[PDB]
């Protein structure tokens, strides 16, 4: 638990670097009214799809910038 | 640019193209690694990919604005860019070239380096470390 909580900050983490508003108002659909009642324990214990797409546009999108997308893939790769 | 996106927030200026293409295309993944940044902006690789475009104005004045300490390259960019580009000043070239060899040559982020090496013809021995990225 302590190992999977560090991971989902260290997400968020990345996250703060940028551009990440834009990308999340464009990208939320109908799936969207589940997403915005997340909670942390929610990352916490993890809800694993959403959070792998929205990864992807981070890397796709030009938003992560350098070793932070190099880090996302390696999530990807490793847990997703 | 001329394919989606923002359509970029800016206008069309010559410029902002250029952050387009090192923001949106392979400067990042997922954004970061060792730029000069300022204001979300590597200025160097900024000016570094204006030159290559051949937009040596625009890389002359993206520097004037710059908030560096370098500040003597400044005024050695404009009489490069004043002249037929080939600047040469019977004055200093010689003192640009000492404070490469001794400061930047041994260091730097790749972009300041090129712009350096590049526009003073600093080390002949050729060739840019980092971002040569195209034959």
């Amino acid at each position: 638990l302590v190992r999977k909580s560090y991971q989902a900050l260290a997400l968020w983490k990345l996250l703060c670097e940028h551009q990440f508003t834009i990308i999340v108002a464009e990208l939320q659909k109908e799936l969207q009214e589940q997403l915005k009642i997340t909670t942390f324990k929610d990352l916490v214990i993890r809800d694993k799809e959403l959070t792998g797409a929205l990864i992807a546009s981070l890397i796709n999108c030009y938003i992560r910038d350098n070793a932070a997308v190099d880090g996302i893939s390696l999530h990807l790769q490793d847990i997703c | 640019v001329f394919g989606n996106l923002h359509q970029l927030g800016g206008v069309p200026g010559t410029y902002q193209l250029v952050r387009s293409f090192l923001n949106i295309k392979l400067p990042a993944p997922l954004p970061g690694l060792q730029d000069g940044e300022v204001e979300g902006h590597p200025v160097w690789a900024l000016i570094y990919y204006c030159m290559r475009c051949g937009d040596l104005l625009a890389a002359s004045q993206v520097v004037n604005r710059a908030q560096h300490q370098l500040g003597e390259f400044k005024t050695w960019f404009q009489e490069y860019m004043n002249s037929k580009d080939r600047r040469l000043s019977p004055a200093t070239e010689n003192k640009l070239r000492l404070h490469y060899r001794r400061a930047l040559r041994n260091n730097t982020d790749p972009y300041k380096r090129a712009v350096y090496c590049i526009i003073g013809r600093c080390d002949v021995t050729d060739n840019q470390s980092e971002v040569a990225d195209k034959t």
